[PDB]
Formats: structure tokens, sequence, C-alpha cells
């Protein structure tokens, strides 16, 4: 929509369901901890 | 950046490096938002305080790269700039207030496992993810400490500071079109971006739809990492609708 189609999702990690080293340490501050 | 880490084989397929055709060196970070531009901070360009004002023909970007010296065979790519765009009211003379700039490519680059395009935030994403505490990514392949280099691309998450918090760090007038992170005094931990990461994006995974937006561009701080201070980066959200009225035209 606001920003073309596929764009944010990396090829070497999204689209194979990979998670890189630390990207946990940035969703697990989406809540209330740090 | 200081007291990051390096990063990993196409962990950020959007950072783009602004290379200088003559000297040769690392100038500056930018992203890739589409298949034709690139997103950067004004002040890589122009900065008359400093001399500094360059233009098309002066630059090269280099895009799909992880280290910050070799020229990548087969996998990093190359581009030409077409068109380079200043935010109209960029203010160098007394706050870099509105620091952003685009870029048109030449050609079209074409995508692979380590050339993506990042997204740029909507509103809703916007509000839901700039929030004080929440962290964020900057990378580069700018300076370790503030007063050598990295050998590959660097990487610190940092989370986002209470807007007050900002101001009271800084005598300089800080404005709705930017925002700081970093960690206090108190946390611990820290990191910062520094000399040469400016124009590198500050993203932010989506919780939602698992994709990664870019919040801010690398702007400015006062030293690097230093206990008290902390870096400021251009509010992409802020100055979206200037982006889009720039694509839509151009
Ligand atoms: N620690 C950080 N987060 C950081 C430090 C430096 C840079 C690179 N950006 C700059 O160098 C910009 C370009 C114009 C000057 N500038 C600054 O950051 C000035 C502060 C400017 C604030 C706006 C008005 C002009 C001075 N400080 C340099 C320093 O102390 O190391 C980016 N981030």
């Amino acid at each position: 929509g606001s920003g073309e189609a596929d764009c944010g999702l990396r090829p070497l990690f999204e689209k194979k369901s990979l998670e890189d080293k630390t990207e946990r340490e940035l969703l697990e501050s989406y809540i209330d901890g740090r | 950046i200081v007291e990051g880490s390096d990063a990993e084989i196409g962990m950020s397929p959007w950072q783009v490096m602004l290379f200088r055709k003559s000297p040769q060196e690392l100038l500056c970070g930018a992203s890739l938002i589409s298949d034709r531009w690139v997103l950067t901070a004004a002040h890589c360009l122009l900065y008359p305080p400093w001399d500094k004002n360059f233009t098309e023909n002066d630059l090269l970007v280099r895009i799909g790269k992880h280290s910050r010296t070799r020229y990548e065979r087969n996998i990093e790519k190359i581009s030409m700039l077409e068109k380079i765009y200043i935010h109209p009211r960029y203010n160098w003379r007394e706050n870099l207030d509105r620091d952003i700039a685009l870029m048109k490519l030449k050609k079209p680059v074409a995508f692979s496992d380590y050339i993506h395009p990042v997204c740029l935030p909507d509103r809703e994403t916007a509000a839901s993810l700039l929030q004080a505490g929440y962290k964020g990514r900057v990378t580069g392949w700018g300076n370790l400490k503030e007063t050598g280099q990295p050998s590959v691309l660097q990487v610190v998450n940092l989370p986002i500071v209470e807007r007050p918090v900002c101001k009271d760090s800084t005598r300089i007038r800080i404005t709705d079109n930017m925002f700081c992170a970093g960690y206090k005094p108190d946390e611990g931990k820290r990191g910062d971006a520094c000399e040469g990461d400016s124009g590198g994006p500050f993203v932010m995974k989506s919780p939602f739809n698992n994709r990664w937006y870019q919040m801010g561009i690398v702007s400015w701080g006062e030293g690097c990492d230093r206990d008290g201070k902390y870096g400021f980066y251009t509010h992409v959200f802020r100055l979206k609708k200037w982006i889009q009225k720039v694509i839509d035209q151009f």
C-alpha cells in the first residue's frame, strides 16, 4: 500500500522463516519490557 | 557505529553506501526504498559550513554490500545517480531540520538475496511503533569510537527516547521532524551511530505483518556514545508526503 509490495521481507530471513541473531530483542520491546 | 556488532549476511539488504568518485571513500549511508529510489540525509550532500555540496556526478551508489572496503564482485551492485532532491526547507543553518534527501538511480536495480527494499511507514504503523522504549536498528560502516573503522557492516539496536529527555540533553533546537534514540546513563547498555553512519536507516520490524519499516535517517549528534547525550534522526513519516510528492511527479 503506502509502500511497494514485497518491501521489508528479507530474502534470507522472513522469506524462509529464519530469524537474525537479535531481531527478537526488538519484538520483545514492543510490549512493556525492554 | 559504536558498541555494535558485525551484521550477518543479508540482514539489511536495503543498506546503501554513498561512495565518492574522487577521492574514493565512504561518504554516507542510505537506503533502498524501490527499484529506482534511494533515501539519505541531506547534510550528506549539502552542508555549507564545511563547503560540502555534491552533485549527481560526484557520487556512486553501492548496493548489496557487507564489507566496508572490498569490491564485492558478483554480490554488490554499483549504480549511478540521475537526479538528487534535497528537501526545499532543509535547515542547515540552524539545527539540521528536515535533514532528508532523495536520489533517483539512472537505471532500476535488480533485487536478489542481498538487495531488497525496506518499507516506508504509513500513519498507522508509525503511530503504533514510534514510541519511547521501543527499539529500532541502525546500521553503518562509520566510526567505532568518537576519536578506527569497521571491517564489516555494523549493527546496533537502540531504544527510542522520550521527547522531553531529548530536548534537555542539548542546546540545539529540536523540532517535530526529528526524534532521538539511545540508552540513558543508568541503563547499563550503550551504543550509538557516529561519523560516517550519516544517512543510514533506523528501522523497525512490525509485529503485525512482519515487515521492516524505516522510521528514521541518521542525522546528528554531539560526539559519539557520550553519556547523557543521544543520537537524532530524521522523522521519516513526518516527511512522507514530500517523498510521495517527489516520486509521483519525477
Ligand atoms: N552520535 C550520533 N548519533 C551521530 C554523530 C554524528 C553524526 C554525523 N552527523 C553530523 O556530523 C552532522 C552534520 C553537520 C554537523 N553534525 C553534527 O552532528 C554536529 C551537531 C550539529 C547539530 C545541528 C546544527 C549543526 C551542528 N555535531 C558533531 C559532533 O559533535 O560530533 C550522526 N550521528
